[PDB]
Order: C-alpha cells, then structure tokens, then sequence
C-alpha cells in the first residue's frame, strides 16, 4: 500500500538521546558551511545536520567549525542545531556493489539491486609498506599494440594517461577493461580483475552509454561504478577517489586482484580549489592550494603490488588527467607526473593522422623496465621501439625536399609500414597471442616489402590465415607466454609463406 | 510578524539585508523591496549569520534608499509554464516585455530545480540532419544531443545560429526553446519578427516556440538567473507532455560571465583568470538540469562566447566534457572567406563510429580529416620552398586539400543578401557521395575557385563552366 | 571590532591593572612574538631606522619597519633560541662596518 | 591566570580582565557595577546610543570616560582602567561585548552553569521544578555546578522542547522529526 | 502509457498532502498544547536513563 | 626545559596550533609529542603566534585531532637515533624502526637541526673519483668530497642510474654509507631494496655497510621535508664521531624542494616565482654547507634531481644546478636512440675538470670529443636542409667519428639486466682516457659503428668487431 | 551603454541613436579580451587594415573581417544596385593575387 509505506515513516522519526555537541548555524551558502559552537569535534568526523543533510567537517577553528555539505544550502536555515554522529566517514564494503552503479556515498543511483555489505572501510588507508611489498608480478594488457610492446603496465603500478580532452581519451580507458575479459572469465580469483571506475565532474548521459556498452560486452558483471557528477556537491568529488580505493583494497587485502581507474583528477582539483578557498587556505600558483600533490600522493600508492602473506594482492591504478587547455608544464601535470612511474601521452594531431584512439609512442615512457609485459611479447617487440626511433629522426631530415639516399630510405619505409599496421581502431582491443605475430612479422622485415595500402590487407589476412592451419602456434604462444626455437623457426616459415595480398 | 528587514547595505547590485526578527529565513527565496521606480525584486543566496542575508538583484538597484523596507515573500522565485504560455517572451522577473499581455498559468514552478536523476535516461542513439556538408560527414547532430559553438557573437557565429533556426526549428519541437543570457535586444526584437513571419508564433495563442531573452542591460546577477528561468519552461515540456523540445542558447558564456562579475561581491575569492573558484558546481547544475530522460528526450544547441578566442581558459574548456558535440567557428576560417567559419580539424562527436553512422561515412571521413591536416603540417614548406621543392605524393594531397578546403563553404539563405548566391542546403546522403568522389579524383580536374560557394557536387562541376566561359 | 597585534593578554592586564605604560617601551623593548625569524617587539620608542639591535638569546637584528603597535626586526641569526618575553636593546649605533 | 579561553575578539580583553581582578578575589564586584555603570549609558538616550559607533575622536570619546566615572564612583580599579584603555584604541560598539563575555567568565567562578530550556510555549511550573531536579540528577551536570533554568518561547520550535547547557544537550523536539520526516517522504 | 506511470506516483503525492495537512490540524488543536507537555516528562523519564 | 600541557585549537590540515599555558613555553624547533591511534605525533614548534600559543607542523596524518587535546612537551628538539645500529634498520621521519628489528641502540643520538660546518674545518676536492662507467669517467668525472646532482628528465632510468652506481662504487670505496628518500615512491623502495640484498652490502647475518632512511610520499609534506635531515643527521655522526668516509646518496632532491613549497603557503609565506617557496634560496644553502670534507671523514654526495617536464631553467632545478659541484643531465631524446647511459655526454660539468688536477693526457681528450660531438650537432642543419652529400670530406670523417662516439658511450649496466639484459662491466677511468684517444687518431675507423655498442675497452671493440662480421 | 543606441519603432517617434564605437587598436587586435567583448555586442565590424591606410588608400577594408548582419537594407538603392555582388569578387580578390604570381 501507499498508506502502508506512509505508516513506517512516520513511526521512524520520533525520539534519540543526547548530543555530544550543538552549534547554531550563521555563514553558510555554496553548499559550505561554518557553525558556531561544536567543541567536542575532531577532523573527517561527520555531524549531522537537522535539515536532514550530513556533513563531514574538514577545517577546524576554535571560532566556527568549517563543515562540508553534501547536500544543499536551501535547507540549512541561520539558527538551527547540528548533532555530531561521533563516528568518522565510512562506506559499505562488500559482495553486492559489483555489478551495479554507485554514487560516492555507495548507494546504487541506478535503482538496481541491494548493497552487500561484508563490512565498512574509512577513507584515509595508509598506503602499504615496503617490508610487505614484492617485486612486479602479473602483466597487465590493454589490448593496444603500441602501449604494451613499448610502454608494459604491471599490476601495483601507475602510469597516467595524458592528453587533450576528448581525442579518444574515454575509448582508451574503455578499451583495457574490455581486454580483461579473457582474463575475468578464465579460472583463479587472483587472475581475475574486478575494476571500479571513477567519474568525476562528468555528465550522466556519458556514464550513462558508457555503462550500456559494458553490459554489451558482457563487462558489468564485475564493474563497479563510483560516480560523483558535477552537478553533485564538490565535496563528495574530492571524496570519490578516496572512497573508490576503499572498494579497491578489499580485493587487494583478500588477495584477488583488481584494476582501479581515476577519470579525472584535474576535475577533483577544482572541486577542492572551491572547498578549499572557503575553509580560507591561502593558495599557491593557479589558485590551487599547497596540499594538492598531497591528496594525489596518498591516493596513487594505495595500489600497489603485496606480498604471498597478503595473498599477492594488487590494486592496480590507472591515473587519468585530462588536460584543460592543453600544455603538460602546467601544475596539476608535474604534481601527478612525479607520483606515477610512466607517462602514456595521447596526441591531439595523432588523431586526425588517422591513429584513432591515438597514442604517441614518444612522449611515453616506463620506468617499470620491460618484465612487465608477456616474456613472448618483449623478444618480439624487441626492436621495434629502436626502429621507431631510427624512423622519427630520418623523418626530421627529410622534410624540406632534402637530398635522400638509399641507407636512409630502407628507414623511413620501415618506419612508414610499422606505423600503419600500428593504428588502432575504436572500442576494439585484441588478444596478445595474435599481437605477437604481426610485430614479429614487421621487425623481420616481411612487412617491408608490403605496400602501405595494403598493410591493412596483410594484417586481416595474415591472422585470418592462421586460424585455419596454425592455430599451434596460437596456443603455444597463449600458454607459455615465452617463445621456443622450434615454435620461432615454425612462425617464422609461416610469415615466409604469406607475403603477397 | 513577517519576515521584515532593513537594507543595510548597498554593495554593487548585491544588496544587502538585515531582519529584524530571529525568524529563519531560506536560500533561494525572494524578498521584494516597494520602490518607487517598479518593483526590485532580491534574490536570497548566502546567510552570513546575526540576521543578515546577501542578495542577488534581478531588477535595476540605481535609485536604492538605504534603511528602506524589504519584505520576505516566503519562497522560490516561480515562473509560469503552461502548454499555451506559448507565443510570449518571459523574463526573470515573470514579467513579458514583448507586451503581449498576461502568459498562461496553469501550474507555476520554482525556478531552482533538484537535477532529476541518473536513472531516468534516454540518451541519444538516433542521428539529426543539419544539412551543412562539413557537420553531416564530420561531426553529424543527433536528437537528444548536446551540440556546442564556439567563437564570436559578431564574426558569423550568431549567422550560424539563425541558419540552424531555419532548418531544425521549422520542421522538429512540437514546443521549443530559445534562451539567451546577455541577449542584444534590438537583435533580439529581429529573431521575435523572423519568427512570426515564418508564422511559428501565432498571436498568444498555440505557437511551437517560446522566448526568453535577459538584454545584456540588465546587472550581472539578474542575468545569471535567465538562465534558470528558461530551463524551468524546457522541464515542463519534458515532464508532463511527451511532446518534442529543442533548445538554443546564445550565450551560455554570458552566464559563466556573470558568475565571474558576482563573485568578489558575495564573499567568494577569485580563482586565477578571473573566473569564479565555484565554477564546476555552478556549471554543473544547469547541463544536469538539460538532461535526456525517459520522459522525453531533449536535444540542445549551446552557444559559448569565446573571450580573446583563448579556448584554453577553464569556462570553454570545461564545457567539452559536458558535451557530445562541437562545431567550433574561429577567426582564421573566417578571414580565408570559408562561409561557415567551423573548423573542419576541430570538430567532434560522439555519433562518430563506423557502425552508427556507418562504415561507409567514417571511412570518408577519415580521408577528408588526414588529407586536411597533412596540408596544414604543409603550411611553412610550401610557402617557404615551393610545392615542387615538396615531394609528388604530399603535391598531390596538398593540391587535393585545396580543392576539398574550398568546397567546405556552403552559402546559406542568410547570407544570400551579402554573397549574392542564393542559400543553399547540402544532404546528409549526398555529402557522403559527394566528399568520397572528389577524394578518388573524380572532380580534380576543375578550379579551386569553383569549390568556393557551390552548393551541392553537381553546381561545383556547373559553375567550373560559368568561370571557364 | 579591529585588531591590533599589540592585543597580547599579558600586555592588557598590566595596562587594566592601572599600570601606565613607556618605561619598560624605551629601549627596553619585549618580543611579544616570534615566527619564521621575524621578531615582533613591543617597546623601542628611541630607536633609529636601521639600527643594530641585540637580543638576550645572542642573536642581532635591524629594525626595517617601526610601526606603533609593533617593531619588526628582522632576524641576522637564529630562529631556534629566540623566544617570546626577551629584553632587546639598543646598541645606540645604526648599522656599521670597520673601515682601514 | 585565566580559568579557560573562551570567546573569539574583543574576548582578549576580557580574559585579561578577569586575571587582573583574579589577583585581588573580587571580579564579581566588578562586573556588577559594570552592569550598573553600562545601564547609565543606555539611560543616556542620546550619546548613548549615539556615541557607541565611532563617531567622535579619541580624545573626546576619553572624555566621555572620564564624565562617566566622576558621575559613578563604584566601579572597581580595574574597570576604571579598562575604559581608558579602550577610549585610546578608540571603541565603544564592543562595550557591551566585553561586559558580556566579563559575565560568563565570572558566572564560571561563581560555579553558576547557565542554561536555556528552549519550548513550543512556556511549560508549567512544575515542569520547570522537574527539569531541573531531573538534569541534577544526569551525569550531564555531575554537581558542584548549579544550574539555572531559563524558560523562552519560541514559536519556531514547533512542538517539543531543546534543553541546552554547558557543552550538553538533549533535544527532544517534534519540530526536527518533521524536518525529517517530510524528507523521507517517497511513498 | 506514460501518463498511466505518472498517475501511480501521483496518488502518492495526493496522500503526501495528507501528512502535510494533517500537521496543520495537530497544530490548530490544543493537542499541540497537552503533546508539549508530554515531552517534558518523556525528558525527565530520560534524565534518569542518562 | 620540564613538561608543560597546551590544548590544540586550530586543526586546518599540516598546520595545527596549539595553546600552552601561561608563562611557559615550548622553544622554536621543540618537538611536542600527542599519543595517537597511530604512533606517536611530533610537533616541530616553527612558529610562536603570541598570547601563548604556538603553530606547529604535524610529521604523522591529522586525522581525527580534537582540539583541545593535550600536547606533552619534551621539552626539546626532534632527536633521532644515530649509531653503528643505524645500518640496515629502515628510519623514517620520526625517527624509529618500521622494518622492526629493534631500535638503533646507541649512547648517543643527536637533534635533526644542526648548524653547518665552521670554515675552518672546510676542505676542498682535489682527488678524482672513479665511477666505473665511461661516459661518466672521460666527461664528467667525479670528485671524491664533490656534490654531485644527477639532473634528468622522465624514463632515463633514474633509478637505474644510481642504483649502478652502487654496484660499482659504494662496495670499492671504504667507510659506510646512508641512503636517503626524499619522496619516495613504493615501486621505487621495494627496487633498491632488494638491489642491495643481491650483493651482500646488505647483511641480516652482519652488519650492513648502508643504511637506509625511507620516508615515501604517502606522509603528509610535513614529513616529507624532515625526512631528508633525518638520513643528513646520520652522515654527519659517521663523518664526525667515527670518523668514516661516506658516499652520501639522496633521491629525489626535487621532492624535497616540491615539499617545502607546500609547507610554505600553509604557515603564511606569500608565494614567490614559479609557485615555489619564497625560502629556497636559504633551505638549501644550510643543507648543502653541511655536506663535505671537514678534518674528519670525507662526504661525497649523489644527489637524484628531476627537472619539472624536461626544462631546468625552472626555479627548482636552476638554483640546485649551482649548489651541486658536479652536475649531469640525463635527457628523453639520447634513451630513445637506443644508448644507455642517457647520460647527455656534452651537458655534463665537474667543478674540476683542469689539467694539473685530471690530468693532462685525460684533459686533451676529452677537450677533443667534447668538440667532435658539438660539429656534429652543428653540422645537423647542413645535413638537414641541403642535403647529406652536399658536406665536406672533413664533415663526413667527423660526422662517422662522432656516431662512433655516440656508440662508444655507450656501457652496459649490471642493474639494467632488465631494461636491457646485457650485463654490466667495470672499466677504468685510465682505461677509458687511453681507448677513446685511439678512436680519435683515427687508428679505429675500421670497426662498424654498432661494435663500439655495450663493450669494455678496447679489447672488447676489436673483437666485436670480428663477430658481427661472421 | 552600447544598448542605448538603437533603431526604434513609430511609437516611440522612429528615432535611432546611431553608434560606432571606436577602439584604438595597436596596428589590428581582435584576438584580445577588450575588441572581442565590443564585437560580441556589435553587429559587425569595420575592420580596415594598418599598412594600407599608411601608404595612402583611403578606405582600405579588409572584407575578410568586415561583416553587419542586419544590413540588408540600409543602403540607397542606387549604392546596391551598381554595387552588386562586388562585395563578395574581392573575397575571391585576395585569393586570386595570393597564387596569380
């Protein structure tokens, strides 16, 4: 009944007990707010607001205590009480968030079903030690040639993708969850991945078809999303990366392994800049305050790589920064730059030259060394990020109708057909036993002889070829992960055979 | 007794209050203060404690006794919707002053609405024609989409907006919106008469298009709350009839303007620019208030003034992400004598795939993005050295982006007047055709100059014959 | 209603408890706080501009802004040994090098 | 020495009072007469509520003192003192300030734990004398402080009551549970 | 079919004005009165139980 | 002095202020201590506000601080331990054991604040270090008492850098030495921490001969700064009381400079230039002094430097390029092209490089391939424009020495069997001068320019040469 | 201020307040915040070029930046008739002696 529901309510609002504190409400709008009173307060505790609102409280002062609204201004009244909780901001942990969408605050904004809870996690986590710390374990791929042969990702270890807004930046990230289905699918809980998305300042109709391509691909059976959008309170956006690592490191801490993305960070920046510049802290350069690198540097390191007593446990993150105008000299880029062990910069001209969702190879580098990609996948690949750079400097001298020779021409044909094969395409990532032939095939040279057109005839050709007589091959590559001397000398006569169409 | 109060101060056109009871006021309440010139109506926005609210004026403050009388009205400030409030031209105020006399009420709505939420969504997945070569094959419109448009309001981007009216507004919105923040109101009176002669506003009656237009007269903070006031009509067509809405802007940087000019007066700090450090909430809740629900979906047409046409400033920045779609307009385009001004290297959209506007379309595309930038990289070679001081392949590319560049130009029915070629209007399907045959060398045989205000494929090859004889 | 930095609790009892003030304010000065080597004197009131100052801790300074409330020295040494409540006095000799 | 700090600006002052007056053992004398001292003032209609605001120099303002004292005798040295001092920074709005604060101070010497039990409408009688048995006998007030109940009416309250004292409180109103209860409505 | 969704919620707001309403006619009636003063000994009752 | 009692009053995040009792005060630069859920907190007293009570810096998180909580004084300075314990325990900010083998036990412990050395005591270098490594040993040598600044730029194998060094200098050089992270990050401790267990330097049977202050970027800015005092404080207790030569060895400097920033804006400094602190100059000039040669041991520091998104003329690494005697640049481009060391070997200055100091024989080469290099670099435009074969005779000899050159810097690395899996070999710095005088003269340019790539000496090249021919 | 010039309605008498407002431009600027935020107000622009005018053509209008949107009556007949379309021919005039050499 509607009356039935009706009954209930009314007979959940009567009667509670005393009050640690009260404080009378006077400055306040903007959804941030100062009260007067409230001396029994500690920092990140929540107070509850008797407009039905909760607030957690981040500046304190021994005038007027600043407290963080999460709701709004328009229900908050000069002169009502506000009732400390007496208990710190937590958010419901468990079995029952994945496969279901999630605001910051960890409820489901979706109206899907009810939120398991196997317990509740705080939003400040003191990022692991180095006594229980392993070395890099477990390859990570994207399903994107260019970023695994060159720039390898391991699981408990950062590399932060950067770039102008909007050149593919969303199909980059949407690309690597989707590549971790071979992997969700197939046997052993710390094989598989449980990622949890975060969605910053972004509008719901993005999110929205972002979630529906998921479920397509039969991805949202195991995303969960956090979302605080732009519209909602700048305090829950500068808590929503906190409290999605929270989600995070209950597979890490169980031992099962999990994927964590920051889409965006440069969003949260200004969420805070807005928190920040109201709780009266003086800034620094561009208006951001001088505890910006903090927030980013206690985060980013709350995923990484756990030792065989912690049950190899890793929370992988994978930091996004879109950037607001361009230029990488800029503040929040060198903050988060320092944190993380790579740069993956995506190119705005790259995406026009046809590589769509485009990535230079230059400007990315991984301080991670090459052991964190597929042992098959490194021999291959072994020259192609030296053959890359032979092309990007004989590239250089030949522009102004320079006087070429023969030595150098070899080079730039080289380098024309490997970039070619390289282009990605849009919402489909691969499968890296079928990565390591096409490289192989180019760093040999049997894909120089082979017209730039019909690059693209060989590469659906030659992997279409092999599904039907070498499909060994393909299998030997899948299960070892390292290449033999009989398995190259056997996919080595494979390439000789297929060179014309 | 009433919520009563005294002005205590007179800080810009953000007034202030002080009551003289304890009695609790509310945010986003309007008080009024009797004045002898009208009426001033203030708008609640912050509380700043000891029985002093901080007020943003709708209505001229010039002439404003201090010590004077307020009076609290005891809530929202509330328009009046309607399916036959129709026809008129509302303000921030309520008021019309198109002088068309009193607008329909039947339900009357807070301007400040609670955005709805995510799990109302019906987000746009069926393609609009705009019927511009350059946005079908490269960036093409979808319904529900959130279009954007940068540049000017004086450079032929304001020209842009009355060709989209032309087309998407006399044939789609069974009742449709236009809203416009710092709107010039001699202009403003030109959109009021094209509308009624091309009979979409019929007296005061039943008419498939509304106005809201705050002049660009009005004090900054009055401005700020046009935009609000139109959303509120643009909800209640999405609400409670299924009937379809559209929306066009110009300009929504007027608002982010406003905010900025505000700011310092509330009590805020400025952010670096100049822009307000309250900038991702604010926005926030006005694109999450233009949002698809399954109650109707809600295509938009945005417009962005672009301030010493930095694009790289946070307000036009921010906006993207927020977006589907853009067809930026810039200076340089302009100078080249492209008629339209969008960039053809900077357009984007979220329709673009090859399986929702087709492998086909994309492929095309493709060509036409590479081929373009390839002449730009260009630019200094060329000039410098020569074109056969260049290799023959980049000649060949270089001599086809000239032809593909010039052909972009698309003389439309309101610039007809200034060209003197009649207005034009290009298909989705043709456009397809019409780029995918000049780039297998079909139509490389006729000048550059003939690319410059064609029409469709066939007038490019026609007019090749009116130059030659 | 305003404040001023010479609002320091044990400065307005002595001044309630009918006590008048400029005889420990001479040359006789008292720091009343200490922060980032910049000494905040209440006193000095025969000084010269620019002239060497001398702390109890062992430390010297120069006294660049004389303002009515407060004399900010500015600090040649230590920030560590220099404390709230410190007599400073006054060389009588503004800021000098040997010369020969 | 001061007992505790309490109070923000224009609180300085009257911290520094109280420890002057600590000395001797008579504050309580002091703030009487300032309330005695301050009345004459308001029953002074004009340049007394027209001499609060700056307005006037410093040293007429100091001369304004000095009439107020030869005019009322009893007011204590330090409080005597205290006037000239805030005469030559050149204040009188924040008067009333440091006499309130100078109050509470005082009261917390006294052992005096003031107290408002704020209602919908003015309770009986012995409603009162139950409250403040009652609130005796919670931990809230341990003894050794005596409360005073003090009765206000507020229509803004609407239903219930808040009792309100120290850093303590226990509200026990209908008015929040409407708050809260028109919120929760869904169905 | 839209408009017979948007009629189950708004019964539910028809019957939300009750609640509202039915506030109104508490508060007119001296129950106000006597319901206060049930709230100061549900006060006392609890300064026994703290 | 004894114990005093404050009340916290003002928890605004790093900055949190406390108000001591009346006539009884904390000193600047005391260390208060708060029991805390987690540890123990330590005040550093950095500012008095007046009216008693001080603004103080927290080194452990502020989460839940009630203000008007109670602030023991110690009644002095932050003091850690120091000692011949000091080796292998795993120091951080505060100064305990977060490895938990037992407290540093020693008789004596010393403050983290230190006045810098007295000019008498002051030395110069004049011996010349040996690195192990070639680019490093003819272009830029090292100076034993030198304080030298590894400057680079992203993916030059920062880590991979130092952690060579290591391997080659710390076991041959005599004395002990204390590794120090500023800034850390958990990939990177994990690294160096296992590199130094593989070569027995560290012992959990013995001793160590390093010792290691780890604080990581995950403590709050706070922390971050102190730390650095905290591994410095150790090195001058070896230097002084033992007596020990150390190779001091910081990371990443930057971040300390990054740190102090923050700090500054916090506590009321006014931003200066380039939103960096306003105290620059002054930090680091009292940090550096304290580093060097004295009449005791002898210090010579490496210091890792990360020079914000590859320009160096930015205020931070600008002002550290002059406090540190022998700087290099590590460069993107020089990574890319294949050579490791991405040591840029033109970018590369010693504070000595004279001939009656190096030696005249190594001063005559190395004038030469600084030239050779820099012909190459301007011929480039040349070749560039007009064409490769429009060049002189005497351009095209240089132009095929200088590749050589290129190649023939390039040393393969030990702690790079990853990054690249070619192993490390040890050369000479006399050995080095002699095979890079023969590819001058010209007696060499018969050997391909890729057997000149990851090799020895010279006897290594000539052979090399042979095996790419078969 | 801009607002109070304006071509008004028979009511009010018919009478217009005509206004060029008139910016001092370091030899051309368009791309700076102060022109761009008259241009966003005006109709149009009378863009006339530094070099031209200097080396005595008088007038000297670039009709690459020279536009008004609600010109299309307010000429004589006379000024539009003789006058056709030459407004766009020397938009193809500079493009033309651009590539003539």
């Amino acid at each position: 009944e509607v009356s039935s529901i009706l009954e209930e309510r009314i007979k959940g609002v009567s009667d509670e007990a005393n009050l640690n504190e009260t404080g009378r409400v006077l400055a306040v709008g903007d959804g941030i707010a100062r009260v007067f009173g409230l001396n029994n307060i500690q920092a990140e505790e929540l107070v509850e607001f008797s407009s039905g609102v909760k607030g957690m409280a981040l500046n304190l002062e021994p005038g007027q205590v600043g407290i963080v609204l999460f709701g709004s201004d328009r229900l908050v009244k000069e002169g009502e009480l506000v009732k400390r909780t007496g208990n710190i901001v937590d958010v419901p942990v468990g079995p029952g968030l994945l496969g279901r969408v999630v605001d910051a605050l960890g409820n489901p904004i979706d109206g899907k079903g009810p939120i398991d809870a196997a317990g509740r996690s705080r939003a400040q986590v003191k990022a692991p030690g180095i006594l229980p710390r392993r070395s890099v374990h477990e390859p990570v791929q994207t399903g994107l040639k260019a970023v695994d042969a060159l720039v390898p990702i391991g699981r408990g270890q950062r590399e932060l993708i950067i770039g102008d807004r909007q050149t593919g930046k969303t199909a980059v990230a949407l690309d690597t969850i989707l590549n971790q289905k071979r992997w969700n699918n197939g046997s052993d809980e710390s094989k598989k991945l449980y990622c949890v998305y975060v969605a910053v300042g972004q509008k719901r109709s993005t999110v929205a078809q972002l979630v529906q391509t998921l479920e397509q691909h039969d991805a949202m059976k195991y995303s969960i999303i956090v979302a605080a959008t732009a519209s909602e309170a700048a305090p829950l956006q500068y808590l929503a990366p906190f409290t999605a690592a929270s989600i995070g490191e209950w597979f890490r801490d169980n031992g099962k392994h999990a994927l964590i993305v920051y889409d965006d960070l440069s969003k949260q920046a200004v969420a805070y800049r807005q928190l920040s510049l109201l709780l009266r802290r003086p800034p620094g350069r561009e208006a951001y305050p001088g505890d910006v690198f903090y927030l980013h540097s206690r985060l980013l390191e709350r995923a990484a790589k756990l030792s065989e007593k912690e049950g190899s446990g890793s929370l992988t993150a994978l930091p996004v920064i879109e950037t607001q105008g361009g230029d990488v000299s800029a503040y929040i880029p060198t903050n988060v730059i320092s944190i993380t062990d790579g740069q993956i910069f995506l190119e705005a001209e790259l995406f026009y030259k046809g590589i769509r969702p485009a990535i230079n190879v230059g400007l990315s580098v991984s301080r991670v060394g090459s052991a964190a990609q597929v042992k098959a996948l490194k021999q291959v690949a072994g020259s192609l990020k030296l053959f890359l750079a032979q092309y990007r400097e004989v590239a250089a001298f030949a522009q102004f109708g320079s006087d070429l020779d023969a030595s150098t021409k070899q080079t730039l044909v080289r380098g024309e057909r490997l970039t070619q094969l390289l282009k990605q395409n849009q919402y489909s990532p691969l499968a890296t036993e079928e990565q390591v032939p096409l490289i192989y095939a180019g760093v040999n040279g049997h894909l120089d002889g082979i017209e730039l057109s019909r690059i693209g005839e060989f590469e659906s050709s030659f992997l279409s070829y092999l599904k039907s007589n070498h499909n060994e091959l393909l299998t030997e590559i899948r299960e070892k992960g390292e290449l033999s001397k009989e398995l190259l000398a056997s996919l080595k006569s494979a390439t000789e055979s297929f060179v014309a169409t | 007794t009433p919520i009563t109060g005294k002005v205590t101060a007179v800080i810009g056109a953000i007034v202030d209050v002080h009551f003289e009871q304890s009695e609790l006021p509310a945010i986003l309440n309007a008080l009024e203060i009797k004045t002898p010139q009208g009426k001033l109506v203030l708008e609640v926005a912050q509380h700043l404690g000891e029985n002093t609210v901080r007020t943003i004026a709708m209505d001229g403050t010039e002439g404003l006794v201090r010590g004077e009388k307020v009076l609290d009205t005891g809530g929202p400030i509330s328009v009046p919707v309607g399916r036959e409030t129709l026809g008129r031209i509302i303000n921030v105020i309520g008021e019309p002053i198109d002088e068309r006399g009193p607008i329909k009420s039947k339900l009357r709505k807070p301007i400040h609405a609670d955005p709805p939420s995510f799990a109302e969504q019906s987000t746009s997945a069926e393609i609009l024609e705009t019927g511009i070569k350059v946005v079908d094959l490269l960036a093409p419109y979808a319904r529900g989409g959130k279009i954007g448009l940068f540049g000017g309001a004086g450079v032929g981007k304001t020209v842009f907006i009355q060709e989209l009216i032309n087309n998407i507004a006399k044939a789609h919105g069974g009742f449709s919106v236009f809203t416009g923040v710092g709107e010039r109101t001699r202009e403003g009176n030109d959109l009021y008469r094209e509308m009624k002669e091309t009979g979409v506003i019929n007296l005061e009656g039943e008419s498939k298009v509304a106005l809201v237009f705050g002049q660009m007269n009005e004090p900054p903070g009055a401005r700020a709350r046009v935009a609000l006031t139109g959303l509120t009509i643009a909800e209640y067509f999405r609400d409670e009839e299924g009937q379809d809405v559209l929306l066009f802007i110009d300009n929504i940087f007027r608002f982010t303007q406003a905010g900025s000019e505000v700011s310092a007066l509330l009590g805020r700090i400025p952010s670096a620019v100049g822009y307000q450090p309250t900038l991702a909430t604010d926005m926030g809740l006005l694109q999450e208030r233009i949002t698809t629900t399954k109650k109707g979906s809600v295509t938009s047409v945005q417009a962005v003034y672009v301030p010493a046409d930095d694009l790289t400033d946070p307000a036009p920045a921010t906006t993207f992400a927020h977006l589907d779609a853009t067809t930026v307009l810039s200076r340089g385009i302009s100078e080249l004598g492209i008629y339209p001004a969008v960039d053809p290297l900077d357009s984007k959209s979220r329709l673009l795939d090859a399986a929702v506007v087709g492998q086909e379309h994309y492929d095309v595309a493709s060509k036409v993005q590479e081929t373009l930038q390839t002449y730009k990289s260009l630019q200094d070679i060329i000039a410098i050295l020569g074109m056969d001081e260049l290799s023959e392949q980049d000649k060949l590319t270089v001599e086809r982006a000239r032809k593909i560049q010039r052909f972009l130009s698309q003389p439309f029915a309101v610039a007809e007047v200034f060209t003197g070629i009649p207005g034009k209007l290009v298909r989705l399907k043709d456009t397809v055709a019409s780029f995918k045959a000049v780039l297998e060398g079909k139509y490389d045989n006729i000048p550059e100059h003939a690319f410059y205000m064609v029409g469709g494929i066939e007038d490019v090859v026609a007019k090749a014959e009116k130059l030659a004889a | 209603t305003k404040a001023q930095p010479t609002e320091v609790s044990s400065i307005l009892e002595e001044r309630i408890k009918g006590v008048s003030d400029e005889a420990n304010l001479n040359e006789t000065g008292r720091v009343l706080a200490v922060g980032d080597g910049i000494a905040r004197v209440f006193g000095l009131n025969n000084i010269q501009a620019e002239e060497l100052v001398e702390f109890s801790s062992g430390v010297k300074g120069m006294a660049l802004n004389l303002e009515p409330g407060q004399v900010g020295i500015v600090l040649f040494g230590s920030d560590r040994l220099v404390k709230e409540g410190e007599l400073v006095k006054r060389t009588g000799n503004i800021v000098d090098v040997p010369v020969g | 020495p001061p007992p505790v700090r309490l109070f923000g600006v224009e609180g300085t002052y009257a911290t520094a009072l109280y420890q002057a007056a600590a000395k001797n053992s008579s504050i309580d004398a002091a703030f009487q007469s300032l309330q005695k001292v301050e009345s004459t003032v308001k029953k002074n209609p004009k340049l007394g509520h027209l001499l609060l605001n700056p307005a006037l120099s410093l040293k007429d303002r100091n001369s304004v003192i000095d009439a107020i004292v030869e005019t009322h005798k009893n007011l204590d040295g330090y409080v005597v003192n205290l006037l000239k001092v805030l005469s030559e920074n050149n204040r009188l709005g924040c008067f009333e300030k440091i006499a309130s604060d100078f109050g509470v101070l005082n009261d917390a010497h006294n052992g005096l734990l003031k107290g408002t039990v704020t209602s919908a409408e003015p309770l009986d009688p012995k409603s009162f004398k139950r409250i403040e048995k009652a609130l005796s006998a919670s931990k809230l007030v341990g003894q050794g402080k005596s409360l005073k109940l003090e009765n206000v009416v507020k229509p803004e309250i609407k239903g219930g009551l808040i009792v309100e004292l120290g850093d303590k409180t226990v509200d026990l109103s209908i008015s929040t549970k409407i708050q809260k209860l028109n919120k929760v409505l869904e169905d | 079919v839209r408009y017979e969704a948007s009629l189950r919620q708004l019964e539910q707001r028809q019957l939300a004005k009750s609640v509202i309403s039915r506030v109104q006619s508490e508060l007119g009636n001296p129950k106000f009165q006597e319901k206060v003063l049930q709230q100061s000994i549900s006060e006392i009752e609890q300064l026994l139980s703290k």
